[PDB]
């Protein structure tokens, strides 16, 4: 009924496989310092170490699957706080204009440590406009990745 | 394929490891 799913689980897989460029796949102060700090710096360690045990509930100093799915599972439909997709996209939108171009990308998507050539971004911003604009605006982004 | 979430997600992983500090005010 449902085993023939696994689609979401094979997406959040894909994150830890992405994000733990080690091989534990366990969100850590180490792999999170390492990103984190070539995102926007990183100042001390102990408040790092202080932030994973505000939430880690088990004690293991980091998180695993069932965690992870439970960071976004577990949830509160209290107000959305878009405040966090939002700040992805500032983060995505480097300079300040709003909208994502070829070379701004390329250059997010090039330091997360892998090679994407122009070509394949541009066809996946292209994609991304169903209109015919030619950038990725606030409305698409949000009509993309909303979906319910 | 052109999934611009395992990249959001991803960075939302991390984004939200750094609001998860409740307000640090005190
Ligand atoms: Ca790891
Ligand atoms: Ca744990
Ligand atoms: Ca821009
Ligand atoms: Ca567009």
């Amino acid at each position: 009924a449902d085993q023939l799913t696994e689609e979401q689980i094979a997406e959040f897989k894909e994150a830890f496989s992405l994000f733990d460029k080690d091989g534990d796949g366990t969100i850590t102060t180490k792999e999170l310092g390492t990103v984190m700090r070539s995102l926007g710096q990183n100042p001390t360690e102990a408040e790092l170490q202080d932030m994973i045990n505000e939430v880690d509930a088990d004690g293991n100093g980091t998180i695993d699957f069932p965690e992870f799915l439970t960071m976004m599972a577990r949830k509160m439909k209290d107000t959305d706080s878009e405040e966090e997709i939002r700040e992805a996209f500032r983060v995505f939108d480097k300079d300040g204009n709003g909208f994502i171009s070829a070379a701004e990308l390329r250059h997010v998507m090039t330091n997360l440590g892998e090679k994407l050539t122009d070509e394949e971004v541009d066809e996946m911003i292209r994609e991304a406009d169903i209109d015919g604009d030619g950038q990725v605006n606030y409305e698409e982004f949000v009509t993309m990745m909303t979906s319910k | 394929k052109r999934r611009w979430k395992k990249n959001f997600i991803a960075v939302s992983a991390a984004n939200r490891f750094k609001k998860i500090s409740s307000s640090g005010a005190l």
